[PDB]
């Protein structure tokens, strides 16, 4: 039953905002896992489970949207220390970020972004669904299954409980972030999160994102650094509106003319990352 | 050439 005997402990993924990540073996059956470690006083955010045990939010969230299949990292376990929580969520081997993928790719073909940008969609719309704002949408936050084409969202630590009203909380990515949050610090759930995403395509087409200073964010202009079609183009001025009101709706992002003809994750492995 | 670097949240 306890941590110590149930999980053979590998060395360190990596550490920041959301903690200090180790890699993982679970002993019943060999399967690999990472071990999230998150200080009790550095938590700022806590929420109950149904039976009412106080629990990170980050706990809260992940329960949520880790039932099923789906595009997110699985919380399969979690245990409270005297000073921390310790989560025990799904690795798969082998592994890149998104982040990583880009840098040493440099920008991504269209039909690659395509297939990447929709499995996004898919597990943001998963979490939706499910109840949960991830409000931290990044290539830093997509792990790329490499064999199966797979992409997984992780890192709940800056999320919420979806709402219909004003956020006027944020700790996620500043850069990701909307001209609303920058300008007024108010949001509305989804239409912050199309935003982040139009950064986030920008990013793997063009190879960075496109905004680091406040005055880009709220400026409403995007310079295309790389060849971009006019379809794609269009998308991600449309994500990037700087009116919340002016963004497209998820079914509006996924019936535009470049998401048409999506690659399967196993076709994206074997002609991309294979 | 130009500078790509990871973002903290926060
Ligand atoms: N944080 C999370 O919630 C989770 C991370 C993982 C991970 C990884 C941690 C970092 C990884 C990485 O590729 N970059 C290593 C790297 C390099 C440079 C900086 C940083 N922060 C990380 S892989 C793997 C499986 C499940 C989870 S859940």
């Amino acid at each position: 039953e306890p941590l110590e005997s149930q999980y053979q402990v590998g060395p360190l993924l990596g550490s920041g905002g959301f903690g200090s990540v180790y890699s993982g073996i679970r002993v019943s059956d060999n399967l690999p896992v990472a071990i999230k470690h998150v200080e009790k006083d550095r938590i700022s955010d806590w929420g109950e489970l149904p039976n009412g045990t106080r629990v990170p939010m980050e706990v809260v969230l992940l329960k949520k949207v880790s039932s099923g299949f789906s595009g997110v990292i699985r919380l399969l376990d979690w245990f409270e220390r005297p000073d921390s929580f310790v989560l025990i969520l799904e690795r798969p081997e082998p592994v890149q970020d998104l982040f990583d993928f880009i840098t040493e790719r440099g920008a991504l073909q269209e039909e690659l972004a395509r297939s990447f940008f929709w499995q996004v969609l898919e597990a943001v719309r998963h979490c939706h669904n499910c109840g949960v704002l991830h409000r931290d949408i990044k290539d830093e936050n997509i792990l790329i299954d490499l064999n199966r084409g797979e992409l997984k969202l992780i890192d709940f630590g800056s999320g919420a409980l979806l709402k219909d009203t004003v956020y006027t909380d944020f700790d996620g990515t500043r850069v990701y972030s909307p001209p609303e949050w920058i300008r007024y610090h108010r949001y509305h759930g989804r239409s912050a999160a199309v935003w982040s995403l139009g950064i986030l395509l920008y990013d793997m087409v063009c190879g960075d994102i496109p905004f680091e200073h406040d005055e880009e964010i709220i400026g409403g202009q995007v310079f295309f650094r790389q060849r971009v079609s006019s379809e794609c183009q269009h998308l991600i001025r449309w994500c990037l509106a700087l009116r919340p009101s002016d963004r497209p709706t998820f079914e509006e992002i996924q019936n535009h003319p470049w998401m048409q003809d999506v690659l399967l994750p196993q076709e994206t492995a074997e002609i991309h990352l294979h | 050439a130009r500078k790509r670097r990871r973002h903290p949240s926060g």
